[PDB]
């Protein structure tokens, strides 16, 4: 399972 | 046996050919389990191994969500790289991602993970203690002093200790059958006169799992290193994999050399000969 | 910057005259990530190849298996021909089955 890396560079 | 899961993530930017394609494939071990596509007609994650289709549909719906949403954050990435390097629009980029977990025979987290890398560079990688980051450049520097403000070294080593763990436990339970199961290499050596005075041992290591193996030649049992021919493993494409080490030899001199081949589905080393 | 696909050319099993087989081409250590590969059967490129999914090894270069099932004669020749924005033609290597 994945999770979320929300944030950008 | 020691065990790790893998996601893959390539971003792909080609102007004047649309938005970028956004990839996914995730790993146990040597086994593709997982992929997403941007390019697919209905993008969303698919199931790549047996058992892993024992995941309900909420599982999928979820999985799906993130890709979807990743494919958004990774084309976002790309046009910030673009401006960090201050690169033209005109030109195509890759952004690369992998990340996931080690774990030993007990189930424990060996090591996390979690590495991006921009046209083939390191850009920036979680460290080993999964609370700081190096960056390769003054543009990794600006997106790590974003990631330090945004405490995402948290969230990765939360992610990295709990879930990750959790889920590749789960999936080698589930897949006990194969992804517990080393197929050791079946082995020959070949013998092809090159000319009058020069042979080709070559020893073949096949159907093979994990990938993981050692080949080598030695002549009067000392490493031959260097006069030693060796291909890449490679997939056969039914889960298992191939290897070769060749070493020219002078005619007559065959018995001086031992094949020596290391795998973990074998209980002991093997060492073999060109058997005439 | 840029780096140049390795070439393999081989079957899944050991190759027996009048046994189908698959004839697999692999492609690795490339970068970036647009290839252009064909397996051919005595110079013709063979139609409906598969592949597989984009994947990247530890040092982010790619790869990838094309594969079509296959049953090799003793006359009939097979190749891989591949192209690279790093090549300047396409690379044409040829099976053997003792490779």
């Amino acid at each position: 399972e994945e999770y979320l890396q929300a944030f950008t560079y | 046996g020691s065990h790790s899961m893998r996601y893959f993530y390539t971003a792909m930017s080609r102007p004047g050919r649309g938005e970028p394609r956004f990839i996914t494939v995730g790993y146990v071990d040597d086994t593709l389990f997982v992929r997403f596509d941007s390019d697919a007609t209905s993008p969303r994650k698919e199931p790549r191994a047996p058992w892993i289709e024992q995941e309900g549909p909420e599982y999928w719906d979820r999985e799906t969500q993130i890709s979807k949403t990743n494919t958004q954050t990774y084309r976002e990435n790309l046009r910030t790289a673009l401006r960090y390097y201050n690169q033209s629009e005109a030109g195509s980029h890759i952004i690369q991602r992998m990340y996931g977990c080690d774990v030993g025979p007990d189930g424990r987290l060996l090591r996390g993970y979690d590495q991006d890398a921009y046209d083939g560079k390191d850009y920036i990688a979680l460290n080993e203690d999964l609370s700081s980051w190096t960056a390769a450049d003054t543009a990794a520097q600006i997106t790590q002093r974003k990631w330090e403000a945004a405490r995402v070294a948290e969230q990765l080593r939360a992610y990295l200790e709990g879930l990750c763990v959790e889920s590749l436990r789960r999936y080698l339970e589930n897949g006990k059958e194969t992804l517990q199961r080393a197929d050791p290499p079946k082995t020959h050596v070949t013998h092809h006169p090159i000319s009058d005075h020069e042979v080709t041992l070559r020893c073949w290591a096949l159907g093979f799992y994990p990938a993981e193996i050692t080949l080598t030649w030695q002549r009067d049992g000392e490493d031959q290193t260097q006069d030693t021919e060796l291909v890449e493993t490679r997939p056969a494409g039914d889960r298992t994999f191939q290897k070769w080490a060749a070493v020219v030899v002078p005619s007559g001199e065959e018995q001086r050399y031992t094949c020596h081949v290391q795998h973990e589905g074998l209980p002991k080393p093997l060492t073999l000969r060109w058997e005439p | 910057i840029q780096r140049t696909p390795k070439i393999q050319v081989y079957s899944r099993h050991p190759a027996e005259n009048g046994k189908s087989n698959f004839l697999n081409c692999y492609v690795s250590g490339f970068h970036p990530s647009d290839i252009e590969v064909d397996l051919l059967k005595n110079g013709e490129r063979i139609e409906k190849v598969e592949h597989s999914d984009l994947s990247f090894s530890k040092d982010w270069s790619f790869y990838l298996l094309y594969y079509t099932e296959f049953t090799p004669t003793e006359k009939d020749e097979y190749a891989c021909r591949v192209n690279h924005v790093t090549l300047s033609q396409p690379k044409i290597v040829k099976w053997d089955r003792d490779m």
